[PDB]
């Protein structure tokens, strides 16, 4: 039931906060690893 | 905490004195607007977990300096903590308004504030403009319900804003 | 809010009536006529 | 309370960067240092009261804090002065390990001048009993580690006067 | 108050305010017309429940009014009657509250300490106060004296 | 229920009831007969609410019943049905109590993350009692749709 | 092998490294200030 | 004197505060002055109590403690 | 605690079905009934610590129990005793105003018939103590809510024999 | 805490003499699995809240504890069971990295079944849920560490009835 | 154990082990095989080696050697050349487990109270350990003596 | 926590009489006894770490309890054990001074007997030891004021055995 979503339909004020968070995704990840504990993952993203 | 007539009551106390006819004509003016107070603490409280959703995605995409890394609005740890400290004012802004007066506000959230947001590098800034955007909506679900609206139902929401910031002027 | 997609409940519209998805969609409209012409 | 990971994560974080190039540097000098900061650790635990045996030896028995009137004359409070004389130890091995003196300022200067101008302790004979021991951990882990332990002494003694 | 006390437990449990802790202030505002003219009863003839209270109290129990004993002197009778004033002055503060909470942090939290110091036997007054609820029930209609004389009958047993 | 709220409340300080609370339990024990013209309108149009309901709730949100989703096969579908009707028996439970006492502590203290046991997520299953208030409040009659509506209106508010 | 331990200890000290050195640097603004922002665009047209 | 208690407390708060969870059913020794006390706060959530005995008491002394 | 308007409700969800008319016939029976408890626990506490004193005066007082050799002699005990007995008519109070012993034998009656015999206190006694209790009140209250109040006194002492 | 370490510690030591080829005949097998049942604990530790998914959907659902005269039937009683079921997982694993189930006696079976018989859950029901993740485990940490799970669910099992 | 003391502190902050702390277990399983490689040395080597540090111990303190001494006599020498027989015993189970743990279950808690009570010098058995510390290391290899010198060391400070 | 001059007290309280004259012969021969009491208590106590050597150094040293396999092995478990026999010693000089059996009810007997049995411990050496500890204390203090010593601990082995 997926269907990959047009930049067109979204909105361009509303897609600007959806591609920050594509890098944000894995800045904390890059955090996480030399941090040496996932804990900074597993706990802004319960309930995203 | 300290209702409108027990405001009334150490008002009287304190003096001596018993209840004289400006006594039962004030709390008469409150007993007039006690329907009109109870059937909008409920319609706020029809979408009170919906209510604050909408304002804070309406405070945050007007002031965006609070969302990227500036501002402790930032991670989910802060903006799900944003969500429930803002659920506070709306929660208390229910007990005033069928409290009468503010002094339920007085000394259960107000006292300290000031120095729990100084702790933390909380701001208190926009949290004026969160009360200033709960405010002027809690009236619209009291006006898309078709309580009349005005005098309170803001008797609430500026007393958390002309007490919690500080005096420029 | 919207952005749904092509599907049967997000426009009303069934497998069959087989374009009325693109009534309002300006693009993929462009896209019907080109490949058919 | 935050460390090397978290300050320089958090001075990238309040960027929005990523990991730039002087903070891996920043960050290289951690992590390859770590066997100088686990031998330095694992023998101040080694001897943790010959030390502070040792501290005050040098420079607080003999004097008038030991004799009746100063505040070392019971053995209340020489137990005090020799507890408290080993939290500085404690202490800075704490923030040996993290890199940071921020464990300090939280935990062990919070009220530490409150509490020695209300018992009357002598502060000035404090700021050299820490002195006292950065000489003998220097002369215990060597002068590589003593002169990294040193650090963390000289910032409990800048906040002790 | 009723709003007072439907407030501090909707808040103790950390929670809006309840549908069922709603209609008891919606039960609050409907009476309130009703409950402040029974206090507009008791202040607009206060004179005569203090008098005609003290002479069935003292006929009652006249070890107290005969010399030696506590309230017995020209002065001590009529300062007896300001703590009959005071006893009566607060049942109109608690029957235009609904709860009877501004006579429990006023006039009756610390009575068995006090009374105990004065000399006075707390028991004595309690006698007073029942007296007085006979006068303000002959003073009232038929349903209102079951709402004034529970506030009242709180006052009898919280202090012997 | 009112009832106890009360003596939870008087016991912890060691107290009788006030008059406070126990005109507020006499006023909710006046209004059973007005209560009981909701609870039996609610009881045998069940079947008529159950699926009014179900079918308002697939047309508004189709995902739970998409393939992938929740109730796709008909043995989860058969739950989600009864799931209804099981939410209907505990909210005429706070009707007829008129209190939050039967709606806590059967089928709404811990359900946000138990759920979350469970493959259904949280605010579609907001939606279904949303649905189902217009559903039920179309069959009750107007001047008693304002005393039920805050009972469906507090299910809305701690679930989601 | 299979080290109780491990690393190189190295030279030197990790002492004074503690120092960060950047050019923050500075505040332009960049979030609310964008009607103003729109407006110092919209006049360099001039 | 004291009193050996075997009383079993269910917490019934413990899914709303999130806590961590520890283990009633314990056995332990409650002295005698507040016992019209201790054992009122067992029965305020719903403890079950299943054995009490005083352990040295010398029942019905009007001396010695 | 189970209250009599929710036991009814428990004795329902346990079965899982909707509320039967003969539980409803139950119910409007109990909501009519309102008055007539709620006015009766407004006359107990209004003289309640004076039931009390005319209870044990009945059928304790001048006895062999109060002269020494019996358990209720010393005034230690004793101002334990109508304290005791004191929390014994309120929670009779609490049992009429739910209108359900349940509430008894959750927090009156866990473990009370092993914490008196554990003491020696006298169980007959206090079953004629608290019988005693009962005839006062049904005096003070009137007739028809004595028989109510007669449900909930003998409870407690028939669970405590 | 007695851990299989000091399983063998310990019964050398109270037969005090030094750790022979018959002690670290143990110790070897040990060391050789070690590695393999820290493994186990990784994805474990990844998939904590989905075993208790897959367990509950697999014995506890669809059935008659569910319907209401069942216990775990109110919401309240379906979060506190999924709370009681998280906790025999983790302790289980902890005697995974202990290779001793000493670590459910003390802090797991020390007082649980008469807590369970004063509360009235079904105890073989709970055997029913205990073995359902046996295998559900086993799925993820492959049958080589099932059999290393193969005891302390067993244990479990054994000990609970 | 290392195992044991890395449970009951994430056991004790009621999470899982958090894998920045499970390799504190994923390096001492590799380095397992390495310590039964240590602790059959200095078990075989343990006759050996009682028998000069002993000697080696009573030059520095010869007074408990003469009269008046706790040591005096060969049967009074087995009351101190089994302790330091069961000292090392405790080394190599500190060895094995891989912290410093079965020592503080078996051998520390009490040494105070222990000697006060048997009237020996608690000063000597940390030199006699001390003794036992500068002989030991030489029999191994430097990158062992780092290791099994600090589980000595802790032994110095036991009795200091 | 009932003395001598309580226990006539309580006896003539259960009677409710006056100082019958017979009871006071009863504590006046305690107050003849009392002067020996407090001469005898203060003499234990300055040699109280001088007899607990002494009774370990007549039955329990070298024998099996100090085994490798034993009771009192470890130093902690023997550490215990001269906690556990001062505390009998220290007692017993309250029981003598007040001249009664019954202090060591309500700290030492309340289930002594039955902790041994739990833990592991045997009896029989520790009524070896204080019957040997009886006589040290004897010829300590003199066989008269040993003779009160010497029912107090024939009551410590009445009770633990
Ligand atoms: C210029 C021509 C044109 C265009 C662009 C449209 C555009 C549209 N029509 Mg449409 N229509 C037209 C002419 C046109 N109409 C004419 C002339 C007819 C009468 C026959 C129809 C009858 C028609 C129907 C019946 C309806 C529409 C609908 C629609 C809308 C949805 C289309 C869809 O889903 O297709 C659906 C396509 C199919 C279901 C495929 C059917 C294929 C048929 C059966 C093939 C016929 C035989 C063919 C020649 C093959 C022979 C093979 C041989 C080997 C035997 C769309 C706006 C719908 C509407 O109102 O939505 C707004 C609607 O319900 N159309
Ligand atoms: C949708 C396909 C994409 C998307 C869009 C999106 N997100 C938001 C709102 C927020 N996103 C975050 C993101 C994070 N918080 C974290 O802690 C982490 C880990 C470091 C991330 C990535 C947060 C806090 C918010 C709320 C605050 C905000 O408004 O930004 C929106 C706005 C929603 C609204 O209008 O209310 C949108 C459109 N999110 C995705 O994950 C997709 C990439
Ligand atoms: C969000 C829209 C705004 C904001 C919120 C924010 N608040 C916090 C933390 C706290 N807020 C409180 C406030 C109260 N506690 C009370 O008891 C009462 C009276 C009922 C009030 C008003 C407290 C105590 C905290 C501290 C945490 C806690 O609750 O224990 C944070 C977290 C700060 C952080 O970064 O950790 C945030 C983000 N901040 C904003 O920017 C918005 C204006
Ligand atoms: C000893 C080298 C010096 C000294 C010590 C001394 N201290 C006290 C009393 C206290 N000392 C502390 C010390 C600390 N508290 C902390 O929280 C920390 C960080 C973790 C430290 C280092 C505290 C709290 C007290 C109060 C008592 C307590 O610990 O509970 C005394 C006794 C003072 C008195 O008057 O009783 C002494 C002697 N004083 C010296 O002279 C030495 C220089
Ligand atoms: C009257 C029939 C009984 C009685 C009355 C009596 N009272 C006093 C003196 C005082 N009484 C109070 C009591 C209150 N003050 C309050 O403000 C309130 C709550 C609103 C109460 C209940 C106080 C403070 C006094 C002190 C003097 C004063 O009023 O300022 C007396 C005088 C006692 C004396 O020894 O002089 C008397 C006689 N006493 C009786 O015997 C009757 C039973
Ligand atoms: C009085 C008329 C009768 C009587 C009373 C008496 N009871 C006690 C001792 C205690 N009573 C209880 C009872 C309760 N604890 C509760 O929490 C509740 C619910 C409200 C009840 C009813 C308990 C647990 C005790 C034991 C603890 C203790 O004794 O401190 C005594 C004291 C006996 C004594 O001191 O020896 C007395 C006198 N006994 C009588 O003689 C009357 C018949
Ligand atoms: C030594 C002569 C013999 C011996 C002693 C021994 N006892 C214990 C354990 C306990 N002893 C007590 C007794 C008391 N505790 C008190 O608080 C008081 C009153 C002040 C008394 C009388 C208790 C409660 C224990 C259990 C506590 C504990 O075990 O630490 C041990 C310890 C057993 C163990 O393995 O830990 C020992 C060794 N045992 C012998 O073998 C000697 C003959
Ligand atoms: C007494 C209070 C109480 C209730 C009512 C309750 C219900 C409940 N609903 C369940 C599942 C479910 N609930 C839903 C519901 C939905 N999915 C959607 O898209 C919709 C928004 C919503 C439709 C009504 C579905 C689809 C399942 C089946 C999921 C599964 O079991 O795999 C389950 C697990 C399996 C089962 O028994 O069916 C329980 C126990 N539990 C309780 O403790
Ligand atoms: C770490 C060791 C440990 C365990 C295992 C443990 C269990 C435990 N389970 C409990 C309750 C419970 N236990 C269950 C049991 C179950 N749910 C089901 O569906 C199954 C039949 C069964 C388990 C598979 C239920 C339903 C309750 C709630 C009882 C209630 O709320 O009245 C309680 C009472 C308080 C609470 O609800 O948390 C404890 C203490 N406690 C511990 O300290
Ligand atoms: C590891 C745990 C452990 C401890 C603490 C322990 C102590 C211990 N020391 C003992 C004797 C003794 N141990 C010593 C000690 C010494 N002799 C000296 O001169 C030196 C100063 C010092 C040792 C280097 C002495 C003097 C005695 C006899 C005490 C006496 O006869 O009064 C005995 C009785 C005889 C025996 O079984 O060895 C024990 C049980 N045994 C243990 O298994």
């Amino acid at each position: 039931g997926f269907r990959p979503i047009n930049v067109s339909r979204y909105g361009p004020g509303n897609m600007t906060k959806s591609l920050r968070d594509l890098s944000w995704f894995l800045r904390y990840t890059t955090y996480a690893i030399v941090a040496g504990d996932p804990n900074i993952i597993a706990v802004n993203v319960r309930g995203l | 905490m300290r209702d409108a007539v027990t405001s009334l009551i150490k008002n009287y106390d304190i003096t001596g004195r018993y209840l004289d006819r400006d006594a039962i004509d004030s709390l008469k003016s409150y007993f007039v607007t006690g329907t009109a107070r109870v059937q909008a603490a409920a319609t706020i409280t029809a979408n009170a977990a919906e209510l604050v959703k909408q304002a804070a995605s309406q405070l945050f995409g007007d002031l965006p300096e609070l969302i990227r890394p500036g501002g402790n609005a930032y991670t989910t740890r802060r903006y799900a903590a944003c969500l429930r400290d803002m659920d506070y004012y709306l929660r208390y802004a229910t007990y005033a308004l069928v409290a009468g007066d503010t002094d339920v506000l007085d000394e259960r959230v107000l006292q300290g504030l000031r120095e729990t947001y100084n702790s933390l590098g909380v701001p208190i800034g926009p949290t004026v403009v969160g009360i200033g955007i709960l405010k002027d909506l809690a009236t619209e679900k009291v006006q898309a319900a078709g309580i009349e609206v005005g005098a309170y139902l803001e008797q609430p929401f500026d007393h958390l804003i002309s007490e919690l910031s500080e005096t420029d002027v | 809010s919207y952005l749904g997609g092509r599907d049967q409940e997000s426009t009303g519209f069934a497998w069959w009536s087989g374009n009325a998805r693109l009534i309002n969609l300006s693009g993929k409209l462009l896209g019907a006529h080109v490949a058919h012409a | 309370m935050q460390d090397a990971i978290t300050s320089v994560i958090n001075s990238s974080d309040v960027q929005g960067k990523y990991l730039d190039a002087s903070a891996i540097q920043k960050l290289k000098a951690y992590f390859a240092t770590g066997e100088l900061r686990v031998r330095a650790a694992t023998t101040i635990s080694a001897n943790a009261a010959n030390i502070v045996k040792e501290a005050v030896a040098k420079s607080l028995l003999y004097s008038d804090i030991t004799r009746p009137g100063g505040n070392m004359y019971t053995t209340r409070r020489y137990a005090a002065c020799i507890r408290d004389l080993d939290y500085y130890l404690r202490y800075a091995t704490y923030a040996m390990l993290a890199g940071d003196p921020s464990i300090l300022d939280e935990r062990v200067l919070n009220g530490l001048k409150e509490t020695y101008n209300s018992l009357g302790v002598p502060i000035g004979a404090t700021v050299q009993a820490i002195q006292a021991m950065k000489e003998v951990t220097a002369g215990l882990v060597g002068a590589d580690a003593g002169k990294e332990m040193g650090i963390y002494f000289d910032y409990i003694c800048s906040g002790l006067s | 108050s009723i709003v007072t006390k439907s407030i501090v437990n909707a808040d103790a449990e950390a929670r809006y305010l309840s549908p069922g802790e709603l209609d008891r202030i919606k039960s609050f505002v409907t009476s309130g017309e009703r409950r402040v003219r029974i206090a507009e009863t008791m202040t607009g003839a206060r004179e005569r429940i203090i008098k005609e209270a003290g002479n069935q109290l003292f006929q009652k129990r006249p070890d107290v009014v005969s010399p030696g004993g506590n309230a017995y002197g020209e002065e001590m009778t009529a300062t007896c009657l300001r703590d009959l004033d005071y006893y009566l002055r607060l049942i109109t503060y608690g029957i235009v509250a609904g709860d009877v909470t501004p006579i429990e942090e006023i006039g009756v939290v610390g009575v068995r300490e006090m009374y105990k110091s004065l000399g006075t036997p707390i028991e004595a007054v309690a006698e007073g106060v029942r007296a007085m609820k006979s006068v303000a029930t002959s003073l009232l209609s038929g349903e209102d004296a079951a709402e004034a004389g529970a506030y009242f009958d709180y006052l009898i047993g919280a202090m012997s | 229920t009112v009832v106890s709220q009360v003596i939870l409340k008087a016991d912890d300080e060691l107290r009788y009831p006030t008059t406070g609370e126990l005109k507020n339990i006499s006023d909710f024990l006046k209004t059973g007969e007005q209560r009981l013209r909701i609870v039996d309108t609610l009881t045998e149009n069940e079947k008529k609410i159950v699926d009014r309901a179900s079918a308002q709730l697939w047309k508004k949100r189709p995902d739970f019943i998409a393939p992938g989703g929740n109730a796709a096969g008909q043995r989860e579908r058969s739950l989600c049905l009864r799931d209804y009707g099981w939410y209907l028996r505990v909210i005429t439970y706070g009707i007829l109590s008129g209190d939050k006492d039967p709606i806590e502590s059967i089928g709404l203290i811990g359900v946000k993350e138990m759920y979350n046991s469970l493959g259904v997520p949280m605010p579609g299953m907001v939606e279904a009692i949303r649905c189902l208030k217009e559903a039920s409040l179309a069959l009750l009659d107007d001047e008693d749709a304002k005393e039920a509506a805050p009972y469906f209106d507090f299910i809305i508010q701690a679930m989601s | 092998n299979g080290g109780m331990s491990k690393t190189p200890e190295g030279m030197t000290f990790a002492t004074d490294y503690l120092l960060p050195k950047s050019t923050a640097n500075r505040r332009r603004p960049g979030p609310n200030m964008n009607m103003f922002r729109d407006m110092a665009r919209q006049m360099s047209s001039k | 004197r004291s009193f050996k208690v075997t009383a079993c407390v269910p917490s019934q708060t413990r899914i709303r505060t999130q806590r961590e969870l520890q283990n009633t059913y314990f056995t332990k020794l409650v002295p005698y002055d507040n016992w019209f006390r201790e054992q009122q706060r067992i029965m305020k959530m719903g403890g079950k109590i299943v054995k009490v005995e005083l352990a040295t008491g010398k029942p019905g002394t009007n001396t010695g403690l």
